[PDB]
């Protein structure tokens, strides 16, 4: 099922814009996967830390980024990919803000980057980012609200939504999760994402084996939990 | 197909409308046709008919009666045959048949 | 396998794209051009009209400037550009410096115009080998002969076009000083070279004659029967 | 297929060559087996080459010592005009100035027939790159 | 590793330029001897019917007043180069006010031929013998289409290089005159010549220092050649 | 394989073909012979002739007053890396009115040398280049083969038949600080005549040496400029 | 035409820009959506059906406006939707500033199929692969044009692109009277999206608009679920 | 092979193969190390002088990308000296512009940037050196960065680019690098270098060292002729 | 192979190209302009003609150029739109310049070069449109232009491109009237020829497409016939065809 | 690898040598190997539990590599004591040792016809010429 593929600007007999699909495939090359909860006010994204040297400095082996005041990303694939991503985000939000005089909804702020993201692949002049964001954000009228951001620019509002190597089981497991309908408290939302993350591989999830972030709508401010906290809310899990 | 191998090219086309009515008629012969079957009406049907679809009406034209167990084929028989052997293919999109004005 | 581009010299440093560019000029009608003492007569043989259809918008013969007629092989697309770019040349020069152009100068431009597309890929060349005759020498009669390769030649008679090797043949043969000598015998001689046409038919023939400080003058299909008569009432001494 | 063996034909030729010199040509040496041309094997690969001008002037000497031709022939020129000429059809050069010599009765093979020889032979054959196409060349 | 003037091959070759380089050899002989007296110039002009008028066909053409022009290869070339030529030697007048060297113009004109592959084309497919004197003396420059510029005491170019090179290398020697150089010049070129030498198929131009005046020869060609 | 027509391609070995066959370019130009002494930089080029009555070809170009250069490598573009360097050092004297150190402008080649080596349009420069100045910092003898890669040598030898020219130098590299002038060229010399074939001796039409020193700028000696470093260089064994 | 497929700038033997065909191909092969221009308006609808419960329906919305008249429905590639309907709201604009009155939706589709035509002149930038639907009511007659990634645009009466198409013009031609209204108009669209939409027409799975006298304006999920419960 | 060719294609299974052969191609270069003292970073790179006639201290490793940041280029060097230039076109632009030295995470940052933008086009190829950068300053402590080819940069402890990357780690691996103060740290940097750089392979070679912490009071400037003296003899008396 | 690119020339000087350009026409619709003094007419061929297709412009093959210049097209849909755009503009363009029509003539040549530009630097694909021209001027009168694909044009005073172009040209020939080209008479073959050349019998008024270019009290007045007057026109050849058949 | 041919004769042979070689078990002094220049055909049967198994690779030598190989097969000769065998091998590349070889035994012919007994340097490069059929002219476009 190669197709024409070599060039991603030259459609498959089918329809099928190979080299557009193989963008996927790397997104997985990461190794790791993020999780993304959304609760009844509060949005936790989860992500795996596996810091495969006692040399690396821990403190910049993150996945986790700050792209604005009340809006954050975590980046499931090619670490070098990821991070220019983050940073022409940061970009087009100041421009957002800048431009039309309030902070970017983070609706459009996956959608600017989607945008970006879809010329790439019709201008066979960038290779495609192989990477995928997801934003969380505490959104003024709209709740909290989390989107995930495709190498062909497609972008969807999630419920809940992961990206990685264990996709399948990641999203089948949160299907099984939402449907029962509970009320999704910040305990509750932080706790389905730490469980989504855990079943999927099977850790125990050590104090510093994630990263996870909140967002909730009573401090509108993008958090990652620090490593005392994750015990805290860890051992909660458990009993 | 250099004279001296092959001297006359002989081209065989699709049957004319005066040709479709004999090879109808020659593969009617020990049909039971019936009386105001118009093998005319039926070639005139027919445009470019290739000459074996021709016979393809009288056998499916036949083949209409045997499931209803007769021997006479009416000519309701043929209209609605020949609308069967003489089947098409449309190109199913507009979009590509609009590719060209 | 060095014949799919235009700047990649073969093996035996040979532009194969200029070689094959000059196919083209043989697949044209054949185009005649001698010049006389005081008329450079330049003729266009199988005119070959298609019986429905006007033949105003056939021209193949065209005066670049006003002492200075073109009349091309080749490809037709190519040639009417051609020409629309030496008719601006023609007159762009004669703004630029009061005295009008020479016979020379627009076979230069032109051949400098031919040139500057087989240099560099991504353009094709002009196909045609168009021959430039005209007057404007002020004195001296000159007709010279362009090729798609770039190089322009000066002849005292030529042959363009399906049939130069047979019209230049016996063109040789029977171009003398005695020849020239006359102008209704200048005329004669190209009248007689073209009258090799590819069926001889006698009434495809156009001539077109330019004289000293003159103005061109297609001339007119009874001077041309004429002159075609009496060519045949001289070429009935055979008998 | 049969063709496995002749391939076993030259295993078995491949373990005999590896007082005894051995020879091999191959105006195609491209198909040959890459065992078949190590440096193990046939330790020397000469190459014949399209002559250049001071030995095509020597072909040619080498097959006109027993013509009929006349005492002066610019044989150096008639190396010049068969440029990238192998030394065999410089040797149909000389055979066929001969023919243009027995064609019209003449005993002496001049040179004008070796520029005759030379556009049958050599030219004739070489490539297009006529008049039309060549008169961008000066 | 032959298919642009940017592909190097494993043995460090630009197979383009070579192929350019061939490219010469399809052309017309082209000798020149530099004599202390002066510098001759003689070329074989191959006329390809009798209809064509010798003059349209250009083989040695005047850079200006002091430097004549012989080239070989494609004419669109070289023409492309020449009108590079007059130029320059103009321009270094102009802002200079004095008469380039043969040195100086033959750089300005390679300058052209390093580009082919050097902006930002195909090697130009024509190599140029530059006769001139300068202040230095008489002076011959050819250069090929690679871009080399250098100076030759007699060097001959276009096809039959390499026969009318060695016959060259054999007759010269550093105490010629203008007389005795021309004649040993036709001999070459008669010598190497295809058709029979006479007055309309070669044509001889010579530039001495002296008399930088008359950069071509017009019907005295039979003179010399008469008594050959 | 079919990783090594374009320099932008990285083999699966790790290399890029292009410069490394770019690198093959030096080899073909006749040898040039590098070496610095104490006091003085000197650079010695063999020089070939196409023809036999044709002049020899210059090896030893002229950068600038306190900068000189060997080309072993292409002529087009030994010609475009002098021109680059004499426009840079044209700047430099005009900016700074200083000399230009002879680390900043190889620095600098190298720079300019790099971008085709990265981005396709351009092939890679085939010239090597010895650049030999005296700075304030004393004489330097610098080495820029095509891959954009500059070592700073005692003393190099590039060129056709080069290792010869090497192999002497590195045998006599320790004596080449304490150099007189003459000494240290007739070392060069004897470094050049090692890579000429035994029948070749080094001739005054083929040799031409580059010197520069403390009060002395870049002289190119040539034909009989040549003959006085010449004369007093000693036979070879034989 | 096996070799000449790639390239949208080299014509093949028989005459045939394959890559164009082939980005028709991704046209045929994505959501179905289904116009009808009823004598009171224009109805447009397509099926929103998300790949799992994870998805907000509400989030990504298919028909969609361009200006008050005007709307949109795509049947392919979801992101070059996108950057068509911006150029869209652009050139919609662009037109009203220069002329200001409502873009006629003739023009508009003339100029956002022209947008679609400069991507198939040049080797390096892939066709638009979404075939759309545009509504509009101008002039006082309703419009239903369809603009293609080949550049013509057409002027359907009622159509449907995407899965199982042709299924979908025959269940029209059938159950389409060139004299409804819109009342009964959207009730035949549903219909026509139900002949393929593999699950119940839950109100967050089908996404319709109206393209009325008064205007286009995505029919909130009640509206359309009391659409809905009727037709089933 | 197919998708190998150009660095923006995508092979089927999802990676860029030509930025795993530059990264490949690095691993063919000369051993690189980074450990940063308890107040600063020190860098110690292996010089394979490759025939006695490059003068000494030639085609150095070893650059400055600004006042107090610090480069220990890995690979091909021409690369390098090309990843110097842009960095410092980079720094320079940032004092100009912030008023500030450019902190060397964001120096690492736009630099990484750089680094990844060059294996996004095909009519560029990604950069072949890897490089380890390290500064100290009393309002940022001291890091240390390695930008592999490919774009990524996350800091390291104690980090090798070169042959021996696995090799140097192990024996940096078992160094407390926290506490001791750099002062010692060069003894210990040196010495593992000479643990790495097998004899039988690579021949002869030199090791040029520098550090940047309060010990040079902020800058990266090469260790003191005198200290690396003791530091080599140091590293010498371990051969057992 | 040399069809690669618009810019390759064959070994015998083809551009495969323009061939394959030219030749693509032959899968377009029909238009053809008949001989007529006093007039000249278009009739083009709605190749789809489907139920469910909202009949809006009712001119999908006849565009009308200037206020006495119509140019129908067949060939790519993409390409025609801009072409008509392309060709429109030059026409207004040298109205205002001139403040006088644009003669006809000088309007194809000007959609012709840059027809032939495409086909002369590359990276630009070859124009696939032919397109019949009628009109008007102060120096010939009515006019007819046969565009190519390859950019040569050429007067004519019957033509057919597109599908069957070779039946209609023939017959248009066979039939072929010099002088006697009344307007009717051209009506009248005009449908005669649509009648074998479009498959299709019965020539279905709404399958069918005239406009008619006529000079009345200097206005120039460009018609596209209505359906109810192609009806009794479709009528009118009808009730002729009958009254042969007497023959037998 | 397989395929009434007449190759039911080879197919015997191999099949009885697929056959003992998983007959004796390890432990035992039969330790068996064998060579081929070409892996892509053997049978898969022919390596696959207890048959050539553990298969031993053999490169294209490396640079370093290619310096040694050029040294063993050139000590019976006598080469000069200044011959940079190292810089031999990079102008060595894409080089199997036997050609590696084939360099000495062409460096020592190629200082035969110059009349000379140490091979130079300069022979050892003419045989890296000569080794790969290549010949060295002077092109005239370097200087």
């Amino acid at each position: 099922s190669a197709g024409f593929d070599r060039h991603i600007t030259i459609f498959s007999p089918e329809g099928r814009l190979y080299q557009v699909e193989y963008a996927f495939k790397a997104i997985n090359q990461g190794g790791l996967t993020s999780v993304a909860v959304r609760g009844k006010d509060c949005a936790v994204i989860v992500t795996q830390k596996k810091v495969p040297d006692k040399l690396l400095d821990s403190s910049t082996v993150t996945h986790l980024f700050k792209i604005t005041e009340n809006i954050g990303c975590v980046m499931t694939g090619m670490t070098a990919d990821s991070r220019s991503q983050v940073q022409r985000a940061r970009y087009e939000a100041a421009n957002w803000k800048y431009k039309y005089g309030y902070e970017i909804p983070v609706d459009m702020l996956c959608k600017r980057i989607a945008d970006i993201s879809q010329v790439y692949t019709q201008n066979a002049e960038m290779r495609p980012l192989g990477c995928c964001m997801i934003l969380i954000g505490i959104d003024e009228e709209q709740g909290p609200q989390v989107y995930k951001c495709d190498p062909a620019g497609y972008y969807c509002g999630f419920k809940a939504t992961a990206a990685g190597v264990k996709q399948t089981e990641s999203t089948s497991f949160l299907e099984k999760k939402v449907k029962k309908k509970f009320d999704w408290t910040f305990e509750q939302t932080v706790e389905t994402a730490i469980t989504c993350l855990s079943t999927v591989l099977s850790i125990d999830f050590k104090p510093s084996e994630i990263e996870v972030g909140v967002v909730t709508v009573e401090n509108p401010k993008f958090r990652i939990l620090t490593e005392a906290e994750i015990d805290a809310h860890l051992v909660a899990l458990a009993e | 197909l250099r004279p001296g191998r092959i001297d006359r090219k002989i081209e065989f086309p699709p049957p004319n409308e005066e040709a479709r009515l004999d090879i109808l008629k020659i593969h009617s012969r020990k049909m039971n046709l019936t009386r105001g079957i118009n093998l005319r009406k039926i070639a005139e049907l027919m445009p470019g008919a290739s000459g074996a679809e021709v016979k393809g009406v009288c056998t499916e034209a036949g083949m209409y009666a045997l499931r209803e167990r007769r021997v006479h084929v009416t000519q309701e028989d043929f209209e609605m045959a020949v609308a069967k052997v003489m089947q098409k293919d449309s190109e199913k999109n507009m979009s590509i048949k609009k590719l060209w004005k | 396998s060095y014949d799919r581009a235009i700047t990649v010299f073969s093996p035996d440093g040979h532009l194969f794209q200029v070689e094959y560019a000059q196919e083209a000029v043989k697949k044209g009608s054949t185009a005649v051009g001698v010049r006389g003492r005081d008329i450079v007569v330049l003729g266009v043989e199988k005119k070959s009209v298609a019986k429905l259809q006007d033949e105003r918008t056939v021209r193949k013969i065209c005066a670049l400037d006003d002492n200075v007629c073109m009349a091309f092989a080749g490809l037709t697309a190519d040639a009417r550009i051609v020409i629309n770019r030496a008719r601006v040349e023609c007159q762009s020069h004669r703004l630029t410096v009061e005295d009008p152009v020479t016979v020379e100068y627009i076979t230069r431009y032109i051949a400098s115009l031919k040139q500057r597309y087989t240099q560099s890929n991504g353009r094709r060349p002009f196909g045609i080998s168009a021959l430039i005759v005209g007057f404007d020498f002020d004195g001296t009669p000159r007709l010279y002969q362009t090729d798609p390769s770039g190089t322009y030649h000066a002849w005292k008679a030529n042959a363009i076009g399906r049939g130069a090797k047979s019209v230049r043949e016996f063109l040789e043969k029977n171009y003398t000083d005695e020849a020239i000598e006359t102008d209704d015998l200048t005329i004669k001689l190209v009248i007689k070279a073209l009258l090799e046409v590819v069926q001889s038919g006698g009434k495809n023939i156009e001539l077109a004659v330019m004289r000293r400080d003159q103005s061109l003058k297609i001339l007119n299909p009874e001077e041309i029967e004429k002159y075609v008569a009496e060519i045949e009432k001289e070429k009935e001494e055979n008998e | 297929g049969g063709d496995n063996e002749v391939q076993r034909t030259m295993l078995e030729l491949i373990n005999q060559l590896d007082n005894i010199k051995v020879l091999m040509a191959t105006n195609r040496p491209d198909t040959l087996d890459p065992a078949l041309m190590r440096p193990g094997r046939l330790d020397r690969k000469i190459e014949f080459s399209l002559p250049d001008l001071e030995g095509r002037t020597h072909i040619f000497k080498i097959h006109a010592r027993s013509m009929s031709v006349e005492r002066d022939i610019r044989f150096e020129l008639l190396a010049r005009l068969c440029p990238n000429s192998t030394g065999a059809e410089i040797r149909s050069v000389c055979t066929e100035a001969g023919m243009f010599a027995i064609r019209a009765r003449r005993k002496i093979a001049t040179e004008k027939d070796f520029l005759e020889a030379v556009n049958k032979v050599i030219k004739s054959y070489a490539k297009f790159s006529a008049t039309p196409r060549y008169m961008t060349y000066n | 590793y032959d298919r642009g003037v940017n592909t190097f091959s494993p043995e460090g070759r630009l197979f383009q330029v070579e192929y350019a380089i061939e490219a010469i050899k399809l052309g017309s002989t082209a000798i020149g001897i530099q004599t202390s007296e002066g510098v001759c110039l003689a070329v074989e002009k191959r006329i390809t019917s009798p209809l064509m008028e010798p003059s349209s066909i250009e083989k040695i053409v005047e850079i200006d007043a002091h430097i004549g022009c012989a080239m070989s290869g494609l004419i669109k070339d070289a023409k492309t180069l020449i009108d590079k030529a007059r130029v320059e030697t103009q321009n270094h007048w102009f802002t200079y006010n004095e008469t380039m060297t043969v040195e100086s113009v033959t750089q300005a004109v390679s300058n052209l031929a390093l580009q082919f592959g050097e902006e930002d084309s195909r090697p130009f497919g024509v190599a140029l013998l530059f006769g001139g004197v300068d202040e230095k003396g008489p002076q011959l420059f050819h250069m090929d289409p690679s871009g080399t510029f250098v100076q030759c005491d007699a060097r001959a170019i276009g096809s039959a290089s390499e026969g009318a090179q060695s016959s060259l290398q054999e007759v010269y020697h550093k105490s010629m005159t203008l007389k005795e150089a021309i004649k040993s010049s036709l001999i070459i070129l008669k010598q190497v010549m295809e058709e029979k030498l006479n007055a309309t198929n070669i044509e001889l131009a010579t530039v001495q220092p002296g008399q930088n005046f008359h950069m071509f020869t017009k019907e005295e060609l039979e003179e010399v050649i008469k008594d050959i | 394989n079919q990783y090594d027509n374009d320099v932008t391609v990285w083999s699966p070995q790790g290399r890029i073909h292009q410069i490394e066959y770019a690198m093959e370019a030096v080899k073909q130009g006749s040898a040039t012979v590098g070496l610095k002494s104490k006091t003085h930089a000197v650079l010695v080029a063999l020089k070939r002739a196409q023809s036999e009555l044709a002049a020899h070809q210059k090896k030893i170009l002229h950068v600038d007053n306190h900068i000189g250069i060997s080309i072993a490598g292409l002529t087009a573009d030994a010609r475009l890396l002098c021109n680059f360097m004499r426009q840079e050092c044209l700047d430099s004297r005009f900016v700074f009115d200083r000399p230009l150190p002879v680390s900043r402008l190889v620095s600098l080649i190298g720079s300019k040398t790099q971008i085709p080596t990265q981005r396709y349009g351009r092939r890679p420069y085939g010239v090597g280049l010895l650049i030999a100045g005296y700075d304030d910092m004393g004489p330097h003898i610098f080495q820029t083969c095509p891959s954009a890669n500059y070592f700073d040598c005692r003393a190099m030898s590039i060129g056709a038949r080069s290792q010869s020219a090497r192999t002497y130098l590195e045998r006599h590299m320790s004596e080449f600080m304490e150099c007189n002038l003459n000494e240290l060229v007739k070392h060069g010399l004897r470094a050049l005549r090692e890579t000429l074939p035994a029948e070749q001796d080094l001739t005054t039409k083929n040799v031409s040496i580059g010197i520069v020193g403390k009060d002395l700028e870049f002289t190119i000696y040539d034909d009989d400029d040549v003959s006085p470093f010449l004369e007093g260089l000693e036979e070879r064994p034989q | 035409e096996r070799g000449y497929s790639f390239s949208l700038t080299t014509f093949s033997p028989s005459g045939k820009l394959v890559q164009i065909e082939y980005a028709l191909a991704a046209v045929a092969g994505g959501a179905p959506s289904v116009g009808i221009k009823a004598a009171n308006g224009v109805v447009l609808a397509t099926e929103k059906k998300q790949k799992s419960i994870l998805y907000d329906e509400r989030s990504v919305h298919k028909v969609e406006p361009i200006t008050k008249h005007i709307g949109l429905v795509y049947s392919g590639m979801g992101p070059d939707y996108r950057v068509l309907v911006h150029r869209a709201r652009k050139l919609a604009q662009q037109y009203y500033l220069v002329y200001q009155e409502p873009i006629p939706t003739a023009q508009l589709v003339q100029r956002v199929a022209s947008v679609m035509q400069e991507y198939t002149q040049s080797g390096g930038v892939r066709p638009f692969g979404v075939s759309l639907l545009i509504c509009g009511w101008n002039e006082g007659r309703p419009y239903l044009f369809q603009s293609d990634p080949s550049g013509a645009y057409f002027a359907w009466k009622a159509t449907a692109m995407g899965k199982n198409y042709v299924n979908g013009k025959t269940f029209l031609e059938k159950r389409y009277n060139e004299d409804l209204e819109l009342e009964d108009a959207i009730h035949t669209a549903i219909l026509t999206l139900k002949e393929s939409f593999e699950g119940q027409m839950t109100e967050d799975n089908i996404e319709v608009g109206i393209c009325n006298e008064a205007g286009f304006r995505r029919l909130t999920p009640t509206e359309v679920k009391d659409y809905l419960a009727a037709i089933a | 092979t197919g998708y190998d060719l150009s660095a923006s294609t995508f092979s089927p299974d999802g990676r860029v193969f030509q930025v795993e052969y530059a990264m490949k191609a690095v691993e063919n270069s000369s051993t690189a190390i980074g450990i940063r003292c308890k107040d600063g970073v020190v860098f110690g790179v292996e010089k394979l002088v490759l025939s006695k006639l490059y003068e000494e201290g030639s085609n150095k490793r070893l650059f400055n990308v600004d006042r107090h940041v610090g480069m220990a280029v890995a690979g091909l060097l021409a690369d390098a000296r090309s990843l110097a230039d842009i960095a410092r076109e980079e720094a320079s632009n940032f004092r100009s512009n912030f008023g500030y030295n450019i902190p060397l995470k964001h120096l690492a940052d736009r630099v990484a940037m750089y680094v990844h933008a060059y294996t996004l086009y095909s009519a560029v190829r990604p950069f072949g050196c890897s490089f380890m950068l390290g500064s100290y300053s009393v309002n940022d402590g001291a890091q240390l960065y390695m930008i592999d080819p490919s774009g990524v940069s996350y800091g390291y402890w104690g980090c090798a680019i070169g042959k021996a990357r696995q090799a140097a780690k192990t024996e940096i691996e078992k160094l407390q690098m926290k506490e001791m103060t750099c002062r010692d740290i060069v003894k210990e940097v040196a010495k593992i270098i000479y643990i790495v750089h097998d004899e039988v392979k690579d021949k002869a070679f030199e090791l040029e060292l520098s550090w940047v912490g309060e010990l040079t009071n902020g800058r990266h400037e090469i260790v003191p002729k005198d200290i690396r003296e003791e530091a080599e003899k140091y590293a010498k008396e371990s051969l057992k | 192979r040399y069809d690669s690119r618009t810019t390759i020339f064959s070994p015998e000087g083809r551009l495969y190209q323009v061939e394959y350009a030219m030749e693509a026409i032959g899968h377009a619709g029909t238009c053809l302009g008949i001989l007529a003094n006093d007039g000249v007419l278009l009739a083009a061929e709605r190749r789809n003609i489907h139920k469910l297709l909202d009949e809006v412009f009712f001119s999908e093959k006849i565009y009308k150029l200037n206020e006495d210049m119509a140019c129908s097209v067949a060939g790519i849909t993409s390409d025609a739109n801009v072409l008509t755009n392309e060709l429109r503009l030059i026409a207004q363009r040298y109205l205002l310049q001139y403040q006088e029509p644009i003669p006809c003539e000088q309007l194809v040549t000007a959609l012709c070069d840059i027809k032939q530009a495409y086909t002369q630097f590359g990276g630009k694909r070859p124009f696939g449109v032919s397109l019949l021209y009628i009109g008007w001027d102060k120096h010939y009168g009515f006019q007819l232009y046969q565009s190519d694909p390859s950019g040569n044009y050429g007067g004519w005073k019957a033509t057919c491109i597109g599908n069957n172009s070779a039946a209609a040209v023939s017959m248009l020939k066979q039939d072929y009237k010099e002088g006697e080209m009344t307007l009717k008479s051209a009506l009248a073959l005009a449908i005669k020829v649509l009648n074998k050349t479009m498959d299709v019998s019965k020539l279905s008024a709404e399958k069918v497409e005239i406009a008619t270019l006529t000079r009345e009290n200097g206005k120039t007045v460009i018609r596209v016939l209505k359906q109810k007057e192609v009806e009794q026109l479709i009528k009118k050849h009808e009730e002729e065809e009958a009254k042969a058949e007497r023959e037998k | 690898k397989r395929f009434k041919a007449g190759d039911r004769e080879v197919q015997r042979t191999m099949l009885e040598l697929l056959n003992q070689l998983d007959g004796f078990q390890p432990n035992t002094q039969v330790k068996v190997i064998a060579a081929t220049n070409r892996v892509d055909i053997l049978d898969p049967a022919l390596l696959r539990s207890g048959r050539l198994d553990r298969k031993i690779e053999f490169p294209m030598p490396n640079e370093e590599a290619r310096a040694r190989i050029m040294q063993i097969h050139s000590r019976k000769m006598n080469v000069s004591p200044d011959v940079n065998y190292e810089e031999l091998a990079r102008c060595t590349d894409d080089f199997n040792g036997a050609q590696c070889k084939a360099v000495c035994v062409e460096a020592g012919m190629i200082a035969l016809r110059r009349g000379a007994t140490e091979l130079t340097h300069e022979d050892y490069m003419e045989g890296i010429l000569e080794v790969q059929a290549k010949k060295k002219a002077n092109l005239q476009y370097y200087a």
